[PDB]
RNA sequence: CCAGCCCUAGAACAGGGCACA
């Protein structure tokens, strides 16, 4: 018998200089509120044990997963779900992401605790950026947008494509939305608006904008001190 | 959450769920002490204009989590022994219905996909 | 790598006599892009 | 003689105030750490455990809420309670205060000696402590009474045990009759006139007045309220944490008066707890930083799955 | 109930607090030092020492060029606020301003005035507050106390 | 003890904090 070579990296740092980025999972970031940091240090304790044992990846809303789940009731005792991210949404142990899938027609919608311990393995199949952090107006987008082969292959990635981003404008559903995605307060560049709206509907959902908001200075959280901290704690934890 | 003067739709193939109608499947009465159904819970329809037993097998309003979240209020037809009418579903089933087969065992017996 | 400072010019919607002046001044630019010595004379005279 | 008010900081100089707040700080900080020790100096003597007996109780802070899994995969939200400094303060006899029971007072967190009156700092320094913010009393029996002075740590409750949480909930201020009672309003737009929100009828043409029980606007909230029967799932001894079940009355980093569950479903239950209290230098041995419950899913787990 | 609210209303609403703010910053960054009432003086505290942590960030950033260009309203402050305010505020990290409040107003309402000023002005210092000296009767007793607590180590 | 300053406390008056940092 007789096994090929494999492939090792070319990687020469001289011609092409690149640096490394850090990444911090949303989940991380403790809330606004005035909460004792005492709560927020013991809940990062206990989610650090947690992902010892679970390997959470990194993911992005936009990005396509798999995730095995304890099923008492199936055929086999684990469930899986292969979905896009719609959103992530939580602070600490409670942290939740929605994947969305059509399923023969019917679209579904599951939100997974990201800490639950009835998660078997989560596997990113497609590390991938979108146009918006939250995508939730593939309910009523077109549903092409949403099907997704559940036996697809994982794609691997290397490290010197930064996490691509995905410039793809989605066309919509005729009116009405489950909501008004043309009004500023969503932010919304992944709808192909200039299809599905019309200039009098643009200039009437433009009367919602609040320009100040952007120059406020006093609504910015700055978490600086408070990532640096957070990683210095997840090293701190993984040496030992 | 299903209540009353909910339009809902017939997944498992049957005659009322299938031939077409001028009023649309209405939900006429819930039979849970609160006014709001919920995965499966038994329903009252007014299809084609006479009155029906249903299951409510997924609606649209969030629940607890891990829990499917469908795009509509899908009902399946039941008749007054607690057997269904129709042949086969289709569109898929929250796997938490099969915690209580002592009441849904028929039902499930020709559910294809489960999510 | 360039500093951009935007200009100094007073604003165009106060009460302020810099601002009446530079609103006289826009509507002079326009009567300059006007094209045609007609429209010249109508935004010119316009005013009763 | 027309006396000015005056305050801890009006004489003080710039260099004095550092000064008197490092020399309160270093008081402060000897005074708690000689209480350290409370079972080697003079501890008063250990009664058995007897079937009718009652225990002293904790005054903690409220830091937040945290999910928390059990091992059937159903998922429950527990309360974190801090115990940051609980003081046996002073203990009255049992024919002095009710004839049936003694009471135990116990202290909470530590504040500042230049916001508190004479009185509480004199009672304070005969005592050996700094002043504390919440002063609660506690009924004990004869045989669970404690040396005023002595210090209770948050392994005084053990992983599964039921409790009782005594706070003052969140104050709405002075609230309408529909958020206070829950009254329905009037319809919104069917031609009612200034009154979707009023009471309506309030009494009866006859009586000739209302009812002193007539529910009507006025303060809602600030008020004390007692959630009965709530599991602890965890305790973490080294930052002195309870985690119990539910919701606790009250908003967060408020102090919360914790107590054995008086409920007849668990009036047995103080058997195989610690009867006197926690005394972490009787055992010389230190307790896990953990103590889970029988079902709680720890942070390190093999990630449970169903056979 | 208004619990964990830290902006007051003012104004006309939300955006007229924002103008009337944002006047007053302007007037700030030209004079080095305004008057007005102790609620809006409280309330514009905070944007000045976000305003010159955003000169700090330096004339090439964009973000902080319109920022200063949206508040800045005379847009002559702008190069003052990038090249006389910040580089003097380098070792301070956030003792920018200085606010004080005055007696109440003259006029017939009364109101409760405050003055702002930023640190480090070319303006007659305000009559500040100052301790009481360590000649004091109980400023001397607590030296003795201190030297007592020195001499013990 | 309550001048002032904050408040998950409040219409006003009341009530809780202002030493760690
Ligand atoms: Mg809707
Ligand atoms: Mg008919
Ligand atoms: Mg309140
Ligand atoms: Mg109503
Ligand atoms: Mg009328
Ligand atoms: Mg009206
Ligand atoms: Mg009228
Ligand atoms: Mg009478
Ligand atoms: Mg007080």
């Amino acid at each position: 018998a007789f096994q090929p070579p494999p492939k090792p990296v070319i990687v020469d740092k001289r011609r092409p200089q690149r640096p490394e980025t850090r990444f911090l999972s949303p989940e991380f970031i403790p809330p606004r509120g005035r909460t004792n940091p005492l709560k927020f240090q013991i809940e990062r304790k206990d989610m650090l044990e947690r992902r010892k044992i679970l390997h959470i990846p990194e993911f992005y809303v936009g990005s396509i997963l798999r995730v095995t789940t304890a099923d008492p009731y199936a055929s086999a005792k684990t469930s899986q779900f292969l979905g896009i991210c719609i959103q992530r949404s939580g602070s600490g142990l409670g942290a939740t992401f929605i994947l969305r899938n059509t399923i023969e027609g019917q679209g579904v919608e599951i939100c997974f605790e990201l800490y639950n311990p009835r998660i078997q393995e989560i596997q990113v199949v497609k590390l991938e950026k979108r146009l918006d952090n939250s995508l939730l107006y593939l309910r009523d987008a077109l549903p092409e947008y949403s099907t997704f082969d559940v036996n697809m292959k994982p794609i691997t990635q290397e490290f010197n494509q930064e996490v691509p981003v995905n410039q793809l404008k989605v066309k919509m559903k005729p009116k009405p939305w489950s909501k008004r995605w043309e009004r500023p307060k969503f932010n919304i560049k992944g709808i192909r608006f200039d299809l599905c709206l019309t200039e009098e509907q643009m200039r009437e959902a433009q009367k919602w904008s609040q320009p100040w908001l952007e120059f406020d200075m006093m609504r910015e959280y700055d978490t600086s001190k408070i990532e640096a901290a957070i990683w210095d704690e997840i090293e701190a934890s993984k040496n030992s | 959450a299903i209540q009353k003067m909910t339009r809902v739709r017939v997944v498992d193939n049957s005659a009322l769920g299938t031939t077409p109608y001028h009023r649309p499947p209405r939900c006429i009465h819930v039979y849970n002490k609160t006014g709001v159904g919920k995965v499966g819970d038994r329903i009252l329809l007014a299809i084609r204009g006479q009155k029906k037993k249903a299951l409510i097998v997924g609606h649209r309003m969030p629940g607890p989590r891990m829990t499917p979240r469908f795009d509509s209020n899908n009902v399946v037809l039941l008749e007054d022994n607690g057997n269904p009418v129709g042949t086969r579903i289709k569109t898929p089933i929250p796997s938490s219905l099969r915690q209580r087969e002592g009441e849904f065992s028929k039902v499930l017996a020709i559910a294809q996909n489960f999510v | 790598p360039v500093a951009r400072y935007p200009p100094i010019v007073a604003s165009l919607t106060a009460k302020s006599k810099a601002a009446r002046q530079r609103r006289v001044e826009q509507w002079q630019a326009t009567v300059h892009a006007a094209k045609s010595v007609d429209e010249k004379l109508r935004i010119l005279t316009k005013m009763q | 003689h027309g006396k000015s008010v005056t305050w801890w900081d009006e004489h003080l100089s710039e260099e004095n105030v550092p000064f008197v707040k490092q020399l309160v700080s270093d008081e402060n900080k000897a005074q708690l750490a000689s209480k350290l020790c409370p079972l080697k100096d003079e501890p008063w003597p250990i009664h058995p455990w007897e079937p009718g007996s009652s225990r002293v109780g904790l005054i903690a802070l409220k830091l937040g809420m945290m999910p928390l899994w059990t091992k059937d995969g159903q998922k429950h939200v527990v309360t974190l309670l801090q115990v940051q400094d609980c003081h046996v303060l002073k203990y009255t006899p049992k024919e002095n205060h009710n004839g049936r029971m003694a009471a135990l007072t116990v202290g909470g967190k530590t504040v500042s000696h230049f916001h508190k009156s004479a009185s509480i700092l004199e009672f304070y320094q005969e005592l050996g402590l700094p002043p504390k913010q919440k002063v609660k009393i506690f009924n004990v029996t004869e045989n669970a009474v404690i040396k005023p002075g002595t210090p209770l740590y948050a392994a005084h409750f053990r992983p599964g045990q039921y409790v009782d949480v005594t706070a003052k909930t969140i104050g709405k201020g002075f609230q309408g009759v529909m958020r206070r009672w829950g009254f329905k309003g009037q319809p919104a737009t069917h031609g009612q006139t200034k009154t979707h929100r009023r009471p309506g009828a309030i009494s009866t043409g006859d009586v000739a007045r209302v009812w002193p029980g007539t529910k009507m606007p006025g303060q809602l909230g600030n008020i004390d309220r007692t959630a009965f029967g709530l599991k602890v799932w965890r305790i973490n001894t080294k930052h002195n944490i309870i985690y119990v079940n539910g919701s606790v009355p009250g908003h967060k980093n408020c102090l919360v008066k914790i107590k054995d569950s008086k409920l007849p479903a668990y009036k047995d239950f103080c058997k195989n707890l610690p009867f006197p209290t926690y005394f972490p230098d009787g055992d010389e041995e230190a307790l896990p930083e953990d103590l889970y419950d029988e079902n709680v899913c720890q942070p390190g787990a093999p990630s449970i799955t169903f056979t | 109930i208004s619990h964990g609210r830290v902006f007051r209303r003012l104004g006309l609403g939300p955006e007229s607090r924002i103008h009337l703010l944002q006047n007053l910053l302007t007037g700030l960054v030209r004079h080095e030092r305004i008057e007005a009432s102790w609620a809006r003086v409280d309330e514009l505290r905070g944007y000045a020492e976000k305003l010159i942590d955003y000169g700090k960030l330096g004339d090439t950033n964009e973000r902080a060029m319109r920022m200063a260009d949206f508040w800045l309203t005379e847009k002559d402050l702008i190069p003052k606020l990038f090249q006389v305010l910040a580089p003097r505020f380098q070792g301070q990290n956030g003792g920018y301003t200085r606010m004080l409040q005055i007696p109440n107003r003259n006029e017939q309402d009364r109101a409760k005035m405050a003055v702002i000023e930023y640190k480090g002005n070319c303006l007659p210092p305000l009559p500040l507050p100052r301790r009481d000296s360590n000649l004091t009767l109980l400023n001397q007793l607590l030296q003795g106390l201190r030297q007592d607590q020195e001499a013990s180590s």
